[PDB]
Formats: structure tokens, C-alpha cells, sequence
């Protein structure tokens, strides 16, 4: 009676309709994706509008129960959970004006194209065609031209807009108590009122600066690696002293450097390991893969396949006419009914891809005893991460060499493993400084210690001090050059991706030293061990009922994320290196530019 | 017994069904009978109780046990010396697009005592103030459906009980 049991009382009836209508809308969604007919874009398209109808009159029915004197922490995280008002704190005007904007960057995103000097009538979009140019072609010209003309034809289209989007972001963020809408993007990561384990809003920023300053030694090294070997590949293009251009690292923006594998290989003559030949001559179909994966998972000791997820999974690309969407996911629609959407091919690759996606399955079916709005990660970064080691996990050789894909003795030396941790080092420590840079610039930005009239000089500052990258020509404040990636124009956050690649190694860490392992840590694996998955499903089955902090120190023994473990996984490699740049000069120097002469 | 074995439409929780009528090799033959359990023993009267219930809730009709069913809808006497069977009936209570036909108690003001029957339909109040016969806010509907389907996982799929109770 006093204010507490009425707000279990609601909630009760709450979860029972949430549950039954989220289970309808998601039925839907699933029959659209795998069986794309225009009818059921209506079918779909119906559920989903009722679904948010009644989650918003709910909402708006939940905050007749003050928050301050709810003493339970289920109850008060639910109550928390469904009382944010999110937009709609604006008028109807700058409400729709925000979606309207919202559309018409993520259009212009979508279908905007450029078109060759020579030939006016060849104009070609990012997805089929640029970014093909910019991760296949060795040719300087080439590469610039595309560099420089999707920024200077979609980029300049991006600037008003954004530079609204920004203003009312910030009333939308202040009218609900927030300072800046970069509070309340770290707004995820916060915890309070449990006296131990909480975590402030503005503390994430001094953990995601202080754990990147002991990165530095290691992305110097492959940085000074990376420009010794270009300066082979476009000699008289690159300074053995300065930065790297923009437009040479693989991609449009430089996000990944896994395409520079080919040209920065330790020793070619050895090939990495491939079991393809050896699936495609034993017979292997698009099931046994994911029969095999399922022993791989119950072998650590976790659960079985549900018995209803082999029927209603499409494991393989439809038929003649099923048009479908080909793209592996992990589907929850409730109610026990978990379900895997992928054409899987026969190859190596679609081989882990099965171990990533059963890894999320395997999450959404440890916590499905939670209430309705506490069946999550811990935070953003906790269900790729879980996903993550296991596709780590299921690719060493002493795992293929087990299962039947590789000889039975199969020596393998060092110069391998030195190719392995190179082709990881490009795709896993390529990526923090890109991610670092571009949400601190974010997050300064929104807190406005950026002027709107010093977004672009900002920008190239802080990309050369911070990633070593220098720009080929110059760009003034029209620009808007950060607007021109996928998340940036499509209002997503960007600090899940920088802390998942922590909280993948500390997780990796902490399982193989339960599973008694003793050689490097590339080389562990955690089948065949109960400790680990024990160790895991005492995480696993929580969500987000507890802080995340508590959840972390379950399986590591910390609090917070830590970065030594990538150290310890990369040493072998950051030995090798630093044996490789005896005479290379480790570092760069923020003042050469290509154009200076 | 193949009367109340093989009734086409069974009860809902709330309102279950108790036959009394003046051969046990008979139902020991026939399918799996996922969960068959009798405590007391290996009579004057006997009893037939039935309904549907869920999966996962199977585990409550048992003497000693709580929860939303052995509270408000079926309470069993800790002295019980019946014996309880229930079996999967995925593929006849199940239809696509839910079937709403079977409802279950969530809110009352009291429990339930053993082999006690609450049919009453009365608006719930939840805070302090009288509803008035008109639901709102802190005043419920006391009675909720299971959205019974073909594509649920077990434990979420219809399951018909018969309770035998013998004095
Ligand atoms: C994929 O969707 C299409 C369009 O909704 C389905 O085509 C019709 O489906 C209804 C529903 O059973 C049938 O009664 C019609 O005879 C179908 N017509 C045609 C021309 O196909 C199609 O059945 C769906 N695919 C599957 C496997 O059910
Ligand atoms: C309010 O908090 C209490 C404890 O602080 C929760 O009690 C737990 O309830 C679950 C399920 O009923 C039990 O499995 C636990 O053992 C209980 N905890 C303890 C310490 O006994 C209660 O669930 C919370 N309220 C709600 C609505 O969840
Ligand atoms: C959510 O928005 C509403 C208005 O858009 C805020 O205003 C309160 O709304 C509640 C519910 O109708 C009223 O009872 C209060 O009188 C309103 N004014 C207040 C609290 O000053 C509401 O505060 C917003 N909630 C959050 C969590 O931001
Ligand atoms: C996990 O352990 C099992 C059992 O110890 C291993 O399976 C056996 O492996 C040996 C050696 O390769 C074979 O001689 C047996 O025939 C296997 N038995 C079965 C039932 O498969 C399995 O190889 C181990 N897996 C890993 C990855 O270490
Ligand atoms: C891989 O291992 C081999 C064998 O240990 C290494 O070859 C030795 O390298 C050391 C280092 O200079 C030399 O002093 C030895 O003379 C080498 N062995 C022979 C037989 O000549 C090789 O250097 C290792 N490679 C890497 C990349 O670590
Ligand atoms: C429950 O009822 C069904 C049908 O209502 C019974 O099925 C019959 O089984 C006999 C035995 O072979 C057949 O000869 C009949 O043809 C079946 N009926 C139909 C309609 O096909 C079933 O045996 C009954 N079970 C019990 C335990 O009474
Ligand atoms: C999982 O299923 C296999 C058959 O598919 C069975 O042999 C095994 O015992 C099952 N394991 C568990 C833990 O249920």
C-alpha cells in the first residue's frame, strides 16, 4: 500500500502485455525479413505502430509513481527503465522538424553519388562501387579522387543540417536534465545507489583517456610498421618521417586497416591457416556447422539448442522465390522462441560467424527469466564481447586439429603466428584511436567547446596528433567530413566499439586462466572446460538486473576496464616489432603535410 | 475415465472443472503423460479436477508450493493423497493468432485455501481510493489470457492436468 506495492502491482500486468505484443511485433518482423512481400511490409508495419502505441501510453502512465521513494532497485531500475521521456519533452514543431532532418541525412546517406571528370554519365554510389575503389586499387590518383569527391559532393550536403540536429539534440537533452546530449549518450554506463560499485557520468571520460595512453607504445610501433612498409607501394608519396595519408589506409575512412594486409605481410611465403578444402572434400553442409558449433557450446557446459530452433531457423539461402534479407543474425522474438537468420555458405568464415551468432543465442537464452525490462547486456558492449571470444576461441589450430579439419600433426611454427597477430593487430588496434578521436570530437562538440566555426580545423588537429593521419587537401569550414561516415548521420553512439575490444580480452583473460592454461594467451582455448563456462553463466544469467560493474567483477575480479590484457595478448608481436624498427624513426611529426611543396 | 481423459474442450485455471463419478490400466496405457506424480499413495469418493495451465508451471500444482497458481486459481492441501498427471496439448489448445479462450488469475486480495473455487470478476483495487466498477489507474482487471501459439518454446506451451484426488 504505501507506494511501493503499487508499483509492483503495475508492473506485474506491464510485463504480461509488453511481453505478448512485443512477441507479435517481433513474429512479424521475422515473417517480413525472411520472406520479403509488399503485403507484409503492412502486416509488419501494423504490430510495430500498436506496439509503440502502447508503449508509450504506458510510459506516460508510469510516471504517476515518484521515483524517490522506491527503496527496491528491480523495482526502482524497471520504474527508471519506462519513465524516461526520451524526445517528445519538444513541441510538435521542433519535433517533427527533427525527423525530418533525421530523414534527410540518413537519405542523403543513402543515395547520394558521385560521377567520373572524364564522363558526367557514370556516377557511382558508396555501397556498389566506392568503396570497392577504395579497397581494391593501388593507384594514388584513383584512390584521392574518390577520397575527395565523396567528402566534397556528400559531405557539404551534411553541414546545415547537422548544425541543427546539434542545437536540437541539446534542448532535447537539457529538457530532461542532461547539460548536453553527450551526457546523455554516456548516460548508459552510469550507476547509482548501490554505495561500492557506482560509476559517474563523467568519470567514463577520464577511464576511456586514461586506458588509451598505454596503448600508444604499441599503435606507435605498428603505425612507424605500417608507413615503412607503404613507402614500398607509393614511393615518392609518403615521408618516412610524417603521417599517413588519409586516403591510403583501405577504406573511405580509415575506420579499419585490415585491407593493408596484403601489402604489409610479415612473411608471404607461408599461407595463414584455411580449412576449406578440407570442409568442401569431407561434405560438410550448412547444418553440420552448426551442429558442430552446438557441441562446441555444450561441451563448456552450457545449455542445448531449444528443439524449436531447428525448425524455425532458415540455416540456409532460400529458394528460388523467398527473396529474403542475407544477413546472420540472432533472433529472441520471447516466449522460449529463439531463432538464427543466415545463408551460410561453406567456408571458414561463415564457419565462425555460426560460433558468434550461437554465442548471442546462448545470452538471450541465459536471461530469459528476467523481468521484461531487464532482458539486456549489462551495457552496450557486453553482447558482442560475449559473441566475440567465442569466434576468438573456435579459430586456433589447436580446435580445427581436433574437430577433423586439420592433419592430425600439422607442426605449425612462428613465422604463422606472427601473420595471425599481425592480420588481428590491423582490425583490432587500427581501430581504438579512430574510435577515440571521433567521440571525444563528438562529445566536445555537443558540450560546445567547439565553435560551429572551428569543426573542420578541430577535427584535422586532433586526427593528426591523436590517430598520425594527415589529410591530402585542404578543407575549410563548408566540409563536414565526420558527417560523411554511417553512424554519424544516423545518430548512433560510437564508445560501445572501444569498450566491447576491452571487455573481449579481460573476458578472454579471466576464462583461460580457469581453463588451466599455460602458453601464450593466442593460443588458448576453452573447450572441453566446465570451470569456464561456470564461470561465464554466473554472468550470463543476469542481464541487467545488477550494475554492470558487479557483472565485470563476477567473471574478472575487477571493477573497471583494464587494457593489460591486449598488451598480454599482443606482446609476442609487439616484441617482433619493436626488433623491426631498429633504424625506422618510432613516431611522427604533426607539421608535414603532402602538399606543403 | 475416458470422459474426463478425452473431453475435447478442457477448463480454464480459474474455473476448473471437478467431476465425481461412482480401471487404472486403461490411462497408465496411452501418451508420454510428460509429468505423473502421486505422493501419498502408490476410497469413498473420487475427484477428477482439470484444466490447462502452462509448462513451466506444472511444477506448482504439488503440495507446498507457491506461486501466481497455487495461490489464486488451484491450491492443493499439504495433506494430499491424490495423484496428478499432465500431458503436452500443443497441437489442439494452440491456434495461430493466439487463443485467447483460456484465462488465469493474477491479482486477488487473499489466497487461496485448499480446493477452494473464485470465480468472481470484480475490478481489483491496487491503491486507496474505490475504483467504482471502472478500471483506471490502480484499479485492475483481475483476469489475464494466455496467447497460446504453435511456435513457443516449451515450458511457454499449453499443457491439460487432471488432478485424481481419492479420500
Ligand atoms: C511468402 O510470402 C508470400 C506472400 O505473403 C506467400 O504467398 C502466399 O502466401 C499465402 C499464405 O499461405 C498463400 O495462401 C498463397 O497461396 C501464397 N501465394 C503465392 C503466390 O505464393 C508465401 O506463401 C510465403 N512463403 C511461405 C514459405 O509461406
Ligand atoms: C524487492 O527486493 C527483494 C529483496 O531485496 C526481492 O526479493 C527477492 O525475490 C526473488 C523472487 O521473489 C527471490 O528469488 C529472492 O530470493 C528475493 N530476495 C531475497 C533476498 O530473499 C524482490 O523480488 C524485489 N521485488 C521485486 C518486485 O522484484
Ligand atoms: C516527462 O515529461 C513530462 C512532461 O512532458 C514532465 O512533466 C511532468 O509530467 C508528470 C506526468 O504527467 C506530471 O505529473 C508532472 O506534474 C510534470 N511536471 C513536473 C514533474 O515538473 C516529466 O517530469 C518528464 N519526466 C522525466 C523523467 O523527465
Ligand atoms: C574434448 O574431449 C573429448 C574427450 O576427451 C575429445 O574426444 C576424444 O578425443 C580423442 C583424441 O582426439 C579421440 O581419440 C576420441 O575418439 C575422442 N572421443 C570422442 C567421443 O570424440 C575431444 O577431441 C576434445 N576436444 C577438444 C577440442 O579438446
Ligand atoms: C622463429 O623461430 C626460429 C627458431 O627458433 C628462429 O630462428 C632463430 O632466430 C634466432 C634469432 O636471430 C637466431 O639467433 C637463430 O640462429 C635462428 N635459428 C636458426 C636455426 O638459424 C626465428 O628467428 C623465429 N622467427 C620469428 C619471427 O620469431
Ligand atoms: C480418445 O478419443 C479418441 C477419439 O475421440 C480415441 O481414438 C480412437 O481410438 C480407437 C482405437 O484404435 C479407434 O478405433 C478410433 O477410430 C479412434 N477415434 C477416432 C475418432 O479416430 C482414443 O482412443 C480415445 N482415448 C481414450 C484414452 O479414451
Ligand atoms: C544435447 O542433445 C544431444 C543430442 O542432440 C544429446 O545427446 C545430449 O545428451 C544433450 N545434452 C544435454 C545436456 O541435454
Amino acid at each position: 500500500s504505501t507506494i511501493e506495492e503499487q508499483a509492483k502491482t503495475f508492473l506485474d500486468k506491464f510485463n504480461h502485455e509488453a511481453e505478448d505484443l512485443f512477441y507479435q511485433s517481433s513474429l512479424a518482423s521475422w515473417n517480413y525479413n525472411t520472406n520479403i512481400t509488399e503485403e507484409n511490409v503492412q502486416n509488419m508495419n501494423n504490430a510495430g505502430d500498436k506496439w509503440s502505441a502502447f508503449l508509450k501510453e504506458q510510459s506516460t502512465l508510469a510516471q504517476m509513481y515518484p521515483l524517490q521513494e522506491i527503496q527496491n532497485l528491480t523495482v526502482k531500475l524497471q520504474l527508471q527503465a519506462l519513465q524516461q521521456n526520451g524526445s517528445s519533452v519538444l513541441s510538435e514543431d521542433k519535433s517533427k522538424r527533427l525527423n525530418t532532418i533525421l530523414n534527410t541525412m540518413s537519405t542523403i546517406y543513402s543515395t547520394g553519388k558521385v560521377c567520373n571528370p572524364d564522363n558526367p554519365q557514370e556516377c557511382l554510389l558508396l555501397e556498389p562501387g566506392l568503396n570497392e575503389i577504395m579497397a581494391n586499387s593501388l593507384d594514388y590518383n584513383e584512390r584521392l579522387w574518390a577520397w575527395e569527391s565523396w567528402r566534397s559532393e556528400v559531405g557539404k550536403q551534411l553541414r546545415p543540417l547537422y548544425e541543427e540536429y546539434v542545437v536540437l539534440k541539446n534542448e532535447m537533452a537539457r529538457a530532461n536534465h542532461y547539460e548536453d546530449y553527450g551526457d546523455y549518450w554516456r548516460g548508459d554506463y552510469e550507476v547509482n545507489g548501490v554505495d561500492g560499485y557506482d560509476y559517474s557520468r563523467g568519470q567514463l571520460i577520464e577511464d576511456v583517456e586514461h586506458t588509451f595512453e598505454e596503448i600508444k607504445p604499441l599503435y606507435e610501433h605498428l603505425h612507424a610498421y605500417v608507413r615503412a612498409k607503404l613507402m614500398n607501394a607509393y614511393p615518392s608519396y609518403i615521408s618516412p618521417i610524417g603521417c599517413l595519408p588519409a586516403h591510403l589506409l583501405g577504406d573511405m575512412w580509415g575506420r579499419f586497416w585490415t585491407n593493408l594486409y596484403s601489402l604489409t605481410v610479415p612473411f608471404g611465403q607461408k599461407p595463414n591457416i584455411d580449412v576449406t578444402d578440407a570442409m568442401v572434400d569431407q561434405a560438410w553442409d550448412a547444418q553440420r556447422i552448426f551442429k558442430e558449433a552446438e557441441k562446441f557450446f555444450v561441451s563448456v557446459g552450457l545449455p542445448n539448442m531449444t528443439q524449436g530452433f531447428w525448425e524455425n531457423s532458415m540455416l540456409t539461402d532460400p529458394g528460388n522465390v523467398q527473396k529474403a534479407v542475407c544477413h546472420p543474425t540472432a533472433w529472441d522474438l520471447g516466449k522460449g522462441d529463439f531463432r538464427i537468420l543466415m545463408c551460410t555458405k561453406v567456408t571458414m568464415d561463415d564457419f565462425l560467424t555460426a560460433h558468434h551468432e550461437m554465442g548471442h543465442i546462448q545470452y538471450d537464452m541465459a536471461y530469459a527469466a528476467q523481468p521484461f525490462l531487464l532482458r539486456n547486456g549489462a551495457n552496450e558492449g557486453f553482447h558482442e564481447a560475449v559473441g566475440e571470444i567465442m569466434s576468438l576461441s573456435a579459430a586456433t589450430p589447436k580446435h580445427l586439429k581436433s574437430i577433423g579439419l586439420l592433419s592430425p600433426d600439422f607442426q605449425e611454427d612462428n613465422e604463422t603466428e606472427i601473420n595471425f597477430l599481425l592480420k588481428q593487430a590491423l582490425t583490432i588496434v587500427g581501430t581504438l584511436p579512430f574510435t577515440y578521436m571521433l567521440e571525444k570530437w563528438r562529445w566536445m562538440v555537443f558540450k560546445g567547446e567547439i565553435p560551429k566555426d572551428q569543426w573542420m580545423k578541430k577535427w584535422w588537429e586532433m586526427k593528426r596528433e591523436i590517430v598520425g593521419v594527415v589529410e591530402p587537401v585542404p578543407h575549410d569550414e563548408t566540409y563536414c567530413d565526420p558527417a560523411s561516415l554511417f553512424h554519424v548521420s544516423n545518430d548512433y553512439s560510437f564508445i560501445r566499439y572501444y569498450t566491447r575490444t576491452l571487455y573481449q580480452f579481460q573476458f578472454q583473460e579471466a576464462l583461460c586462466q580457469a581453463a588451466k592454461h599455460e602458453g601464450p594467451l593466442h593460443k588458448c582455448d576453452i573447450s572441453n572446460s566446465t570451470e569456464a563456462g561456470q564461470k561465464l553463466f554466473n554472468m550470463l544469467r543476469l542481464g541487467k538486473s545488477e550494475p554492470w560493474t558487479l557483472a565485470l567483477e563476477n567473471v574478472v575480479g575487477a571493477k573497471n576496464m583494464n587494457v593489460r590484457p591486449l598488451l598480454n595478448y599482443f606482446e609476442p608481436l609487439f616484441t617482433w616489432l619493436k626488433d623491426q624498427n631498429k633504424n625506422s624513426f618510432v613516431g611522427w611529426s604533426t607539421d608535414w603535410s603532402p602538399y606543403a611543396d | 475415465f475416458h470422459e474426463v481423459f478425452n473431453a475435447t474442450r478442457f477448463a480454464s485455471v480459474y474455473a476448473w472443472n471437478r467431476k465425481r463419478i461412482s480401471d487404472y490400466s486403461v490411462l497408465y496405457n496411452f501418451a508420454p503423460f510428460f509429468a505423473f506424480k502421486c505422493y501419498g499413495v502408490s476410497f469413498t469418493n473420487v475427484y477428477a479436477d482439470s484444466f490447462v495451465i502452462r509448462g513451466n508451471e506444472v511444477s506448482q500444482i504439488a503440495p507446498g508450493q507457491t506461486g501466481n497458481i497455487a495461490d489464486y486459481n488451484y491450491k492443493l492441501p499439504d495433506d494430499f493423497t491424490g495423484c496428478v498427471i499432465a500431458w503436452n496439448s500443443n497441437k489442439l489448445d494452440s491456434k495461430v493468432s493466439g487463443n485467447y479462450n483460456y484465462l488465469y488469475r493474477l491479482f486477488r486480495k487473499s489466497k487461496l485455501k485448499p480446493f477452494e473455487r473464485d470465480i468472481s470478476t470484480e475490478i481489483y483495487q491496487a491503491g486507496n481510493k474505490p475504483c467504482n466498477g471502472v478500471a483506471g489507474f490502480n484499479c485492475y482487471f483481475p483476469l489475464q489470457s494466455y496467447g497460446f501459439r504453435p511456435t513457443y518454446g516449451v515450458g511457454h506451451q499449453p499443457y491439460r492436468v487432471v488432478v485424481l484426488s481419492f479420500e
